[PDB]
């Protein structure tokens, strides 16, 4: 699962 | 007061503030809302298998393609085309008619009048939002887990070795309702080993499947979707009455009422044979079908050289620009036929979008 900075 | 509905299971595509490259697999590619980290952050599992977190507050990385799998419904309404009652998912109300509404399938499926402007009513609590006409608005194609797609087991798989093993492949035959309260939330799969079954694709935010080859799931008006946070233009009964002695009607044909098929065959039976992106071929009475398009990719066409008319035609379809002036009378090549039947035409080295009436076959 990709973790975006946000 | 109005509040956000944390609609787990919503089928989504990229939104206006998208800045995450090709994570979704490209614009129009579909995914499932799995969960909400917070009211500002949402987790999506794309049909290509990629799972990731996205913004749904201040910035909006996602649009809702179909909320029907969440089971959200507008009690006391009915879709006046397909007669779904209550309307499940987003409600689309014609602003220019008395007491007329469509469901999402019928709205994106170009039912009613394309020149009639609609209100979007996303939830029962939503204030209605007047939209531009569909006829002047951009339409793109949905891609992902739809009929014809090549799939393997997904992250939420819990069905033993029905697929014959993790990584073994199958074909999506049809999108179905996992339950009556959750339409368009499942995919029926025919596995390569001959096994077959129904799997969750949206139901309760679950993703039992993962695309290795995505398929086209029909087209939609992107900018009309709310942010998260041949054809058949006749009623079903008329089609039914007309189909008597011309192929008849069965329930596997409901795709045809909102899907553009291509005339693949005629026959001796005074009737027609049409294929659809699902892979299915169906037979019809001629009176049931209406043509458009009359063009194919590769067709050489001359651009209309009557300025009054091409202005009318282009404006009528929301595609006029003064920079198009030097294309009048020029010969060009049909590069692509859009889902709203407008044409991508290569002319003067460049490509333009044309009303199909604004060009003539050479
Ligand atoms: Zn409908
Ligand atoms: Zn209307």
């Amino acid at each position: 699962q990709i973790k975006n900075p946000i | 007061s109005r509040v956000m509905v944390e609609g787990v299971g919503a089928r989504v595509v990229r939104g206006p503030d998208w800045k995450w490259g090709k994570q979704d697999g490209g614009e129009g590619h579909v995914g499932t809302v799995r969960s909400f980290e917070s009211p500002e952050e949402v987790v999506v599992v794309w049909d290509n298998g990629t799972a990731a977190n996205y913004r749904c507050s201040g910035a909006y990385d996602l649009r809702i393609l179909d909320s029907a799998p969440t089971g959200i419904k507008h009690d006391g309404t009915m879709c006046d085309t397909c007669r779904q009652q209550p309307i499940i998912g987003i409600r689309w109300k014609c602003a220019e008619c008395t007491n007329y509404d469509l469901c999402t399938v019928c709205y994106h499926g170009d039912k009613h009048h394309l020149r009639h402007r609609f209100y979007r009513i996303t939830t029962p609590g939503s204030e209605r939002v007047l939209l531009e006409s569909r006829r002047k608005s951009k339409k793109i194609t949905a891609r992902g887990i739809f009929a014809g797609a090549r799939v393997v087991r997904g992250v939420d798989w819990q069905w033993e070795d029905q697929d014959g093993g993790n990584g073994r492949r199958g074909k999506v035959t049809e999108i179905q309702d996992w339950s009556a309260s959750s339409p368009h939330s499942a995919a029926y799969v025919l596995w390569d080993n001959g096994a077959k079954n129904l799997y969750r694709v949206g139901f309760e935010g679950m993703s039992d499947l993962k695309c290795v080859q995505d398929a086209k799931g029909g087209s939609f008006y992107r900018d009309h979707c709310p942010v998260l946070g041949v054809n058949i233009d006749l009623d079903l009964e008329i089609v039914q009455s007309l189909q008597h002695g011309h192929g008849g009607w069965t329930d596997g044909m409901f795709e045809t009422l909102t899907t553009t098929g291509t005339v693949c065959g005629i026959d001796e039976d005074h009737d027609i044979v049409v294929q659809y992106p699902s892979g299915n071929r169906w037979t019809f009475n001629p009176a049931v079908l209406t043509k458009a398009s009359q063009f194919q990719v590769g067709d050489l066409v001359q651009v209309c050289y009557d300025l009054e008319r091409i202005k009318l035609l282009q404006r009528g379809h929301g595609e006029w620009a003064e920079a198009m002036l030097p294309t009048l009378g020029k010969v060009g090549r049909v590069q692509q036929i859009y889902s709203d039947s407008d044409l991508k035409v290569e002319v003067c080295g460049t490509s333009w979008t044309y009303n199909p009436a604004a060009v003539s076959k050479v």
